[PDB]
RNA sequence: UACGUCCCUCUCCAAACGAGAGAACAUGCAUGGGCUGGCAUGAGCGGCCUUGAGGCCUGAAAUUUCAUGCUAGGGACACA
RNA sequence: UUAAUGAGAUUCCCUCUGUCCCGAGUUACUAUCUAGCGAAACGACAGUCAAGGGAACGGACUUGAAGGGCUAAGCGGGGA
RNA sequence: UAGAUGUGGCCUGGAGGUUAGGACGAAGCUUAUGGCGUGAGCCUAAGAUGGACCGGCCUCUAGUGCAGAUCUUGGUUGGCGUAGCAAAGAUCUAACGGAGACGUUGGAUACUGGAGCGGGGAAGGAUUUCGUGCCAACGGCACUCG
RNA sequence: AAGUUUGAAAAGCACUUUGGAAAGAGAGUGAAAUAGAACCUGAAGUCGUGACAAAGACAAUGGAAGUACCUCCAUUUCAAC
């Protein structure tokens, strides 16, 4: 089994992923649901900003309690952070699909961010300690990430 | 059975950051039609303090006798420049303007308080104004509602902002112009236009506005604190030194009933930065610039020669180069703060409120020290051509 | 690049008041935050940001300790370079260096 | 592709973070000089006091005027 | 009844002081913001008020009065 | 309501009979798949589901129906990227390595301060030693290190 | 605790290339990879994105009764009752 939604052109279209994307869930959320419809070179544009720390993440959805900043105002919100590690690894997961895009013959000055999806993964295990003696889950929660592409004719 | 009288004062709730730092008069004076038209507001920029010695009047104890040390403020005060008319209908909803006529010209650092770039934009504010203006259609709809300004009118409201290219005061970091809509308190509201038409695009000096021995009330911005817990925000108390999680806080907030916490009760938040009056503020002297008259601080009885810059400057502020103004006491702004001055509302008709006033002297003393010298060449008087001048007043 | 490429290998000898950028900072972190807003220093004076310490501008801030640090530091600062161009590129490090000068009244922003 | 706003940087009358007040070749920033003010006579030297109210510090969470030095213009919506 | 001894109980006096009148400023460390990491207790649903009645002190009923939404820091009134 | 009773009445596992399906797709599973029974429930369709068993009826049989027991077990979830990771030593730099905050070396400033973050033992542990790799998860941050 | 019960057969993904290697995208195996070893089926719960009435919050839910629009769901007529 694939793959939420199919890119509606097959050699239009480039796919990438990862399983076990090693880091939050929640972090990765909107690290990938921020770029979900800009071109490649507006979302590469948009992470390597963001580890700059001149762009943020919106948070939209797992925000809760995160710290107000000026740089969400163009997301229209007021919430927003710089995860480092999820987007140093969305920087990655995005120049694979452009290695799909070369490999078909794609320019990738013309790939669009289509269905971006992230979601949790089998959530690795590796205990706590308590006071009074009381040993506590400290579930790490991975995540799965898919997205795929496409061009648009001039 | 036991109580005290209550923390704080209800009247100045919610303790909120003011709208905007320029101090804005809420009420202007009651409109008495026996006057002449004039000006009943002017912005002037808190430059500091000082304080000065007074001859007394008003036979009392320690009046009627030997001089007092007054603490006074120093209000540097340019020439507001007018731009527009403002007329208000007295409509049962409350005043509604009905229309605003424009200068032909309209200084370049008014435009850019319509903007927040300036430098980026392209500068349009006020371009199909001009041209406007100068086309005959726009004289039309310029007496079209001057005509109205009498018909319908009530409040007549200039436009003035104030001139900061001649305040060359740099540490007032901003080169916007500061407008404030400001109340003519004339009669006649035919001839309270003919005040307004006459002195548009001219300057309106700020003795021209005031008068020296008289007070005004002095609207105003707070010195901003942030989020100030409750002792320092109402003055509650300080639990004993005993207490668990700490003593600088109210006990109990809150009966069982109501069960909800009220409006009334002390807790931390924004202090400072909330907009005030001060109600009754005494100018003490209102004297013009230095580039006019470079003896601003010698009335009568200081021969000498100074200005009202204090040795070093104004702390925090810089030199006064401008038509001060010089109040009697607070003024609630930290420097270079704009504060808006307005004629007072109360009777004013007392022997402490309505009684001339001659200064016997002034403080130019540095407020950057200890200052014990007064205008700096007496300083050189003290001293003697020591090794920082030394080596260059006798290398030659 | 106006004025980055225009100039090669630029050395210009300037002071660094440092205890009007540590003040009141904790004593601890002094000696560290004195190196780190030198390299925001002449970042800003260079506009890149790879700046390297010639391990005697290093020697000379801890010298005096971590707690303490002069208060002024005269500084040369070499700009040289690996060549690249275009934009995005990271061919543009410093190679900030200390001066023995012994006083600092009356010597200004110097260059070579 | 418009007028514009916003982010990044800087400033600080503002500030927990937002927000605010600003600037965006400007006295802006950085040094220095001068003022103002702290301290209380500097390393060294002559004959211990003398040089000498000296030396040092002085805007920096952010005193004040003068000389010289460098001095992002890029992004994001607006925008369809 | 008692000298000595007492982390014993008690009262006064002296000294001394922020115990206080009456608080204020400073400092680390935190809280705050960020990168990384990440729990839990608890969890019917929830969750603005006043009055009424009621297992007689309601979040839901009755009748009124407020209430756009989503929010960050607090606090400790209530959620018997 | 407690209770009693009836039902040619409903349903699960299995038996004895009968009738019958199934690789031209059984059980199962999904549901804006309708219909039909007052209901329990049944039947259908359509699955870009499933792959090999099983339905109806008459009797028999029982480990036969679950929302609620501070139920039991497994799993998930909120709070929540939140509380926090605040006692005990402050890392700073070069150039070097490396896929890359990391390590190594040099220099620098330190901390332990000889009742020690020292060197040796007993008790206890028993490969934790060492080297060379390695870096998945474990070292509550990270790691090229352990 | 734990049936790895993948498939009939390991035929267990050669090889290309993106990645430092993992993993990914392709191919290829096979009846199925939507059977890829944490593998028969794969449910509930919760979550994700895509769509929508794109509705519209001023507890949720629910009752009755309509209406709006949308539904390869049933039925009926589709030269007629
Ligand atoms: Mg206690
Ligand atoms: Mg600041
Ligand atoms: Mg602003
Ligand atoms: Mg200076
Ligand atoms: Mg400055
Ligand atoms: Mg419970
Ligand atoms: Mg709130
Ligand atoms: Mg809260
Ligand atoms: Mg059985
Ligand atoms: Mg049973
Ligand atoms: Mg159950
Ligand atoms: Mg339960």
């Amino acid at each position: 089994t694939h793959y939420s939604r199919k890119p509606q052109v097959s050699s239009k279209s480039a796919k990438a992923k990862v399983s076990d994307l090693r880091c939050h869930y929640k972090n990765t959320f909107e690290t990938a649901n921020v770029i979900n419809g800009m071109p490649l070179r507006k979302a590469q544009q948009l992470y390597r900003q963001v580890l700059a720390k001149t762009r943020c993440i919106p948070f939209k959805r797992y925000n809760g309690k995160i710290g107000r900043t000026a740089q969400a105002k163009e997301w229209g919100q007021t919430k927003g952070r710089w995860p480092r590690k999820s987007v140093v690894a969305m920087m990655s997961l995005l120049k694979n699909a452009e290695a799909n895009a070369i490999e078909k013959g794609l320019d990738p000055n013309q790939m669009v961010i289509k269905h971006v999806q992230v979601d949790q993964a089998a959530r690795m295990r590796r205990r706590t300690y308590r006071a009074h003696g009381r040993i506590t889950p400290y579930m790490c929660s991975p995540c799965h990430v898919q997205l795929f592409m496409s061009e648009k004719k001039e | 059975k036991f109580e005290h009288p209550r923390h704080g004062h209800l009247g100045f709730l919610p303790r909120k950051r003011s709208r905007q730092i320029r101090g804005r008069a809420r009420a202007f004076p009651k409109d008495d039609a026996t006057q002449k038209p004039h000006l009943t507001s002017f912005m002037v920029f808190k430059a500091g303090m000082t304080h000065i010695v007074r001859d007394v009047d008003r036979p009392g104890s320690k009046v009627n006798k030997k001089e007092v040390v007054e603490p006074v403020t120093i209000l540097e005060a340019p020439p507001m420049v007018i731009v527009g008319i403002v007329g208000y209908r007295q409509t049962p909803v409350g005043l509604k303007t009905i229309g605003t006529v424009w200068a032909h010209h309209t200084s370049v650092e008014f435009r850019r308080r319509y903007y927040k770039n300036w430098k980026q934009s392209a500068q349009l504010a006020f371009s199909r104004q001009k041209q406007f203006a100068n086309t005959k259609e726009g004289k039309v709809a310029e007496a079209r509602t001057l005509n109205a300004f009498a018909k319908k009118a009530s409040v007549i409201r200039v436009i003035a902002h104030t001139q900061l290219r001649k305040l060359r005061n740099h540490r007032v970091g901003v080169k916007k112009a500061h407008v404030q809509e400001i109340q003519i308190n004339g009669g006649n509201v035919a001839a309270k236009i003919a005040l307004a038409k006459s002195l548009l695009e001219k300057e309106v000096r700020v003795d021209s506005v005031f008068q020296q021995s008289e007070a005004c009330d002095v609207c105003s911005v707070t010195k901003g604190h942030g989020t100030e817990g409750v002792v320092k925000r109402w003055g509650v108390a300080c639990l004993p030194r005993k207490t668990h999680r700490g003593l600088r806080k109210v006990a109990c907030i809150g009966a069982w009933h109501p069960a909800r916490v009220m409006y009334t009760v002390a807790r931390a938040g924004q202090h400072g930065y909330h907009h005030r009056t001060q109600l009754n503020k005494k100018i003490y002297q209102i004297g013009r610039s230095v580039a006019v008259e470079p003896n601003q601080a010698t009335t009568t009885y200081d021969l000498t020669a100074k200005t009202i810059t204090p040795m070093g400057g104004f702390v925090g502020y810089g030199t006064v180069r401008n038509d001060y103004v010089m109040l009697k006491g607070s003024v609630s702004g930290p420097r270079r703060r704009v504060m808006t001055l307005r004629r007072p509302m109360a009777p004013q008709t007392s022997r402490h409120l309505k009684e001339k006033i001659v200064l016997k002297f002034i403080d130019t003393s540095s407020k950057i020290g200890h200052g014990r010298f007064q205008t700096k060449k007496e300083k050189n008087q003290w001293f003697g051509p020591l090794k920082k001048d030394r080596i260059r007043r006798e290398e030659r | 690049k106006r004025t980055g490429r225009k100039p090669d290998a630029v050395s210009m000898e300037a002071t660094i008041h440092l205890s009007k950028l540590l003040k009141k900072k904790t004593f601890s972190k002094r000696a560290p935050l004195a190196i780190k807003r030198i390299k925001a220093f002449v970042g800003r004076l260079m506009k890149t940001k790879d700046n390297r310490i010639d391990a005697s501008l290093n020697t000379y801030i801890w010298h005096k300790g971590v707690k303490g640090v002069p208060g002024r530091v005269r500084v040369l600062i070499q700009r040289k370079s690996e060549t690249t161009e275009g934009n995005k590129h990271k061919h543009f490090y410093t190679v900030i260096s200390n001066v023995p000068v012994a006083s600092f009244k009356g010597l200004t922003t110097k260059t070579v």
